[PDB]
DNA sequence: ATCGAGAATCCCGGTGCCGAGGCCGCTCAATTGGTCGTAGACAGCTCTAGCACCGCTTAAACGCACGTACGCGCTGTCCCCCGCGTTTTAACCGCCAAGGGGATTACTCCCTAGTCTCCAGGCTCGAGCTCAATTGGTCGTAGACAGCTCTAGCACCGCTTAAACGCACGTACGCGCTGTCCCCCGCGTTTTAACCGCCAAGGGGATTACTCCCTAGTCTCCAGGCACGTGTCAGATATATACATCCGAT
DNA sequence: ATCGGATGTATATATCTGACACGTGCCTGGAGACTAGGGAGTAATCCCCTTGGCGGTTAAAACGCGGGGGACAGCGCGTACGTGCGTTTAAGCGGTGCTAGAGCTGTCTACGACCAATTGAGCTCGAGCCTGGAGACTAGGGAGTAATCCCCTTGGCGGTTAAAACGCGGGGGACAGCGCGTACGTGCGTTTAAGCGGTGCTAGAGCTGTCTACGACCAATTGAGCGGCCTCGGCACCGGGATTCTCGAT
């Protein structure tokens, strides 16, 4: 995994209390989150760089994400 | 919070996707990203928490969450 | 009638069987085909209202496909819950790039 | 040679939000083909959250959780008050 | 008179942008179908509607299609979409 | 036979402006008819075998209805 | 006051003991043997027995037959597992058409 | 000459009050019984003979069960011997 | 009124599978078990249950090689068993 | 004698086998496996037979042939 | 952990090599694993019994040749 | 340059192999294998010597003779390559499923 | 010594001990252990023959489990008799199908 | 620490059979393991025997009989004469 | 960047109309409904792992400046490819007959879910008997301790064979196709195996007088299982011919 | 097919190392006598009963005959799958060396199987009832098949507007040049994360049990939609307005 725990686990929690109060969390289930999390980012960075490399550039840009999410249905 | 999500971590992230090169605005743009897709799946995570009368999120719940999306 | 007893337009007890025959569950609560029916009467609602709106807008008084598509297609929530749908003779909304005009 | 529609319905909830609007045939075909989908995706949900939680019964609690997993945001909860309402009324 | 090139087709994606209309023949795309399903099994038949649902199915198909490959075009500063637009646009989709 | 080029390039060029494109590549008629006619067959093959399946001869409006939605492209108006 | 009694069993733990005694298989036998033995026999002949009964009644029969016996057995995956090299005399088999063989 | 008739059908009685059992089915019954005594008395003699015992116990047998037996039948079984034996002993 | 091939022959199979009765003759059965036997050993007699256990235990043996000569049929696409499918199933068998 | 096994006899066991169609050759085929198959149950039955002092093959003698041959046989005891 | 993918391609090859094989499916290596899988640990699963039965730590090469002979696969060599 | 026609060095691997006794599995991967499995059933197991080796034989030997009815079946069917299903096929008939 | 009384290399007096501990039986007759003794010692005779042969066939003067192999499996009987058998280090018999040759 | 086995007279037995040849201690580890097979095979079959006929003592009928259930057709027949000899030499 | 003509397209107002939209009704056919009661199924009940939260550590990882070159943006050109004029055609398509397929009409044939008659097959008190509860001192097996060694395990460090990973292809199997031959299906006949039935005795199961042969306990002796030092056949290693076999060629 | 050639395998080979089987000797435990005894096993000696034997009936199973379709088996043609190949890396293997459970053997003591009557009731068989189920049986359903009917197709005949095609010329793509600017390696301060410990404790998890939930089932009923009738309004069409890009100019 490429993002550090901690603070992806708080992350979590406060984007979780926003929905549901005194919520706690099983471990595997923050693990769960942060595994397909990083796959989608890379993911979507593979595509990203796709657009990138459409436009003739090495540099990946916001607008590339953006093309991508769009194209994607995002 | 979401400013833990550093950019070195995002720059890992991206040499998995391939990424050689990176835009300084890039960082920024994947948090607000990144937001939006936790936030998806955590609301529907919970909502299966509640549906089992539960207050502990299970990995479970993630997992169907995700299925669903 | 169950519908009436309900204060709804969607039919209750065929809803019931449906839920019964469908395969969904061994056992069906009186409650579940009450709600479900009065969900699906609403969304039925929000929809029609809409699209009822456009055929006005296009001086039209009878819906016809476009005004279901341009109703759910410029309502943010319809358009997302209808994302992977297709409306037949619904076309699409007007909308051209701005880097293409003169 | 008998096939049964939501057509009726719609037409009734039709003439409650624009009473002087009609609706083509294939406008209507739309709407049940909608109908139709929306009561497998819900019922589906319903389904598997018995499932999940060893429940032999899909009661208005999984109807509702259904609801919310599938619609978004306002739809949700404006969907949530219809049926709650409605299921409260018929128990009285 | 002449209307300078790109005029004429603004006008023509207003208008089809406005109508919804099936914009491919009815009967050659019938023949099409006829053909790819007669190659999975012989001697088949078809109700009209059957035809029709496939018509309507391919053409939004294409209709999405050509939106996602504009903005392709579009992000590489081109205003014509061109077959990698395409081949892009469906590699982010998924279908590729 | 050869009832792909049926899909003639007006018909193409109208489909790409109700999705607003303004300028089109000659290339693009050609590999537009081979991504149509992937699409048509992976519905179409999916449609037969409902049809196989129901011991029919007849290719109905909803074994393509069917074919669409195991597809994630959901049609709406032909049930 | 029989070991049986005793045991809460039907099945003999008299006779089992004195089989295990004279079978040859070792010097002594302990005394809990016999009875867990006996135990372990009549929970598996009140499971074939249940089973078999079910199959008797789908037949609207009121006696077992061979034929109940061996639908009982081969239709019951550890069962079946159990008794894989055995032949139930008079059974039969079970009703099977391989796929292919259908029209 | 012995057999398990008596004790099979007392246990048929237990479990299907109303039900019977012809001569054929009580023959292979009795074939049955025998066959999973002479299983699980052979390999218990196996077990103690391998570890230099001169003594057949109801550890021997559970053993025995463990490796002969599949599965649930197995976990079935040793929890019936062991209660027999526990109401048994007081 | 005739029968397809194929129809009358899936109709024994289900009449024959859904019964449990001795599918060969009690009489010759008995001569070859005799016949046999007195290669082994002189002025022999036997029970009747004996002939009677080996009819059940040669029946059963047979119905299961057939089963999986049936399997070997199959196997190579074929509906129609060979003796190289009954070979073919006693080699693997280890016979 | 072992034409006494006759082909509508070995297509009941086929039948019951689950077997759709049969070649001609099966018949011959299934005959010889038939015998070899008798031979040694029976061999090892008399062998019993003969210890025990006998001259009447019994029940027991069979299934004791049948059991340490593998193909165990209830029923009969 | 995953140890089976220790059974390695080359050495399934050799293996069916000796046991006569010319030419190999490429599924068949891991329909191989779970094979194997499944034969060892049954044969452990009986030879740890006797270990457990007989009060030890310690496997032995007995204990292994008891529970291959009560699986009918009787070994020589390691009494 | 020089390449033999697929099938040669197959068949001369299979006289190469049939010729010799060697144990065809490395030895230091069998052992873990061995161990996790043994460690599923009861932890902290040690393992004399000699049990590992007697458990490499007896699978090779099983593999071995389960590829040599496998390769029955392919070739029964008018293959020349084996695949699952003649396993499962050999397998099924063996008992073993 | 008895096996010399019985004319055997194979150990009588052992034979019959084993027999008596192995509850086989709660009597054991004179004969038991000698019959049981020779049989074994012939078994074993066979087995030594044959893979002898094998061995001086490799030109090789020490049996080795491979020879072992040879001779049981090259030998209907001994390989009847053993059909459900290891041996350890033995390999298998040369045999390639005749429709795999080129 | 003292651990019987059939190694001496599986190595007398090959020096009568063949008097230059030698074997290796993994071959005679299978013979071992051959010779204590064989052994349990005849003496279990003759225990089963002496049961079934109701005797108590195995004598060298029940040896003779399980060899002839055991043993492959002339390898049986070889083996009784090896045994018959022997018992009959042992008794004078 | 900003009118202006005008002719072009498109829009806007009016016309008539024709088939879709609206409306009932027929009835049948798609609804509830009272009572059942077992029931999952949800509510009260404990223990806990594991979970919350804490209380250190430093160090992998996190942030901050430097140049800087890679990366991108901005213009001019080229062309050539595509967009928009005229001109010709051919399948589209309206659109109006015909036929084979298939389904569903009925439209026929043997199998199928139940319906009773008469048992052979199991239930029942009475009368034995033999195999199973009840102890007592017994070894004596074994269970529990306990020391002592062994060896299974860990674990560090080479290196090198082997295991993985593309790639060019080249068979090798998977499907199509056809002739055919050869085995299912039934039907007309005939055996001949049941079916039933009677007798003879051969053998077998039980019975007893007895006996020898196999256990038990003893003595001693040695054969033999364990170390221990030794040639020697097994292995390694370069080294050597003789196949063994794949590109050119009959 | 066969013959060369051409490398590439395989294979005896003679030499040297070596480790490992072996022959020597050495104590001990297990065999061999060895006697005495008692009980497993014989060898007549019966009842009797089960099994061969036959013997006549016959009814269906088996056999032979003939007919067809359909399974088998070439046979071929494709594509793609697994192979043979080289290259790279990664982990197995050997080495070496410490270890710490744990086998292992021995020790001491004590539960506790056992034999031995001993009573005795559970078992078992008998002779005499009392029934599910087997068969003989019916009433309806199976589907197998056409059969005509309708539909979908095929075709045919137009005419025709769009399509195909061209002509032409103008404008983006893209490229290169250059400006130009920002992540980023990099180096170092940093700082808190994961590990490592730890204790108390909250709801999750397993659990118990009555209850209220809902299939459920004709008993009862009422509305709905296919059919049909009737009606207008937007759609095609015809003519004026608007606006409107595009040349006519800066």
């Amino acid at each position: 995994l490429l993002i550090r725990k901690l603070p992806f686990q708080r992350l979590v929690r406060e984007i979780a209390q926003d929905f549901k109060t005194d919520l706690r969390f099983q471990s595997s289930a923050v693990m769960a989150l942060q595994e397909a999390c990083e796959a989608y980012l890379v993911g979507l960075f593979e595509d990203t760089n796709l657009c990138a490399i459409h436009a003739k550039r090495v540099t990946i840009m916001p607008k590339d994400i953006q093309l991508a999410r769009r194209i994607r249905g995002e | 919070n979401i400013q833990g999500i550093t950019k070195p971590a995002i720059r890992r992230l991206a040499r998995r996707g391939g990424v050689k090169r990176i835009s300084g605005l890039i960082y920024e743009e994947t948090r607000g990203v990144l937001k939006v897709f936790l936030e998806n799946v955590i609301r529907d995570a919970v909502t299966y928490t509640e549906h089992a009368k539960r207050k502990t999120v299970t990995a479970m719940d993630v997992v169907y969450a995700l299925k669903r999306q | 009638t169950r519908s009436s007893r309900a204060g709804l337009q969607f039919p209750v007890g065929r809803v019931h069987r449906l839920l019964r025959k469908g395969n969904y569950s061994e056992r069906v609560g009186a409650g579940a085909p009450v709600y479900l029916a009065a969900v699906l009467e609403y969304l039925t609602a929000e929809i029609l209202e809409l699209a009822g709106n456009a055929a006005r807008d296009n001086k039209k008084t009878r819906i016809i496909p476009r005004h279901l598509q341009l109703a759910i297609r410029n309502d943010e929530e319809l358009n997302k819950l209808l994302g992977r749908v297709t409306i037949a003779q619904g076309g699409v909304l007007p909308n051209i790039q701005a880097v293409l005009l003169p | 040679s008998r096939k049964e529609s939501y057509s009726i319905y719609v037409y009734k909830v039709l003439k409650q939000v624009h009473p002087d609007t009609g609706i083509s045939s294939k406008a209507m075909g739309i709407m049940n083909s909608f109908v139709n989908d929306i009561f497998e995706r819900i019922a589906g949900e319903a389904s598997r959250l018995a499932h999940y939680n060893k429940r032999s019964t899909i009661t208005s609690r999984e109807i509702q959780t259904a609801v919310r997993l599938l619609l978004p945001g306002e739809l949700a909860k404006h969907a949530v008050s219809e049926g709650t309402k409605a299921v409260t009324k018929y128990t009285s | 008179h002449r209307y300078r090139p790109g005029t004429v087709a603004l006008r023509e994606i207003r208008r089809y942008q406005k109508s919804t209309e099936l914009l491919i023949r009815k009967l050659p795309f019938q023949r099409l179908v006829r053909e790819i399903a007669q190659d999975f099994k012989t001697d088949l038949r078809f109700q009209s509607s059957a035809v029709m649902a496939l018509q309507e199915a391919c053409e939004a198909y294409l209709v999405g299609l050509f939106e996602d490959t504009n903005l392709c075009a579009i992000h590489a500063k081109r205003v014509t979409i061109m077959p990698k637009d395409i081949q892009l646009a469906r590699r982010i989709r998924g279908e590729r």
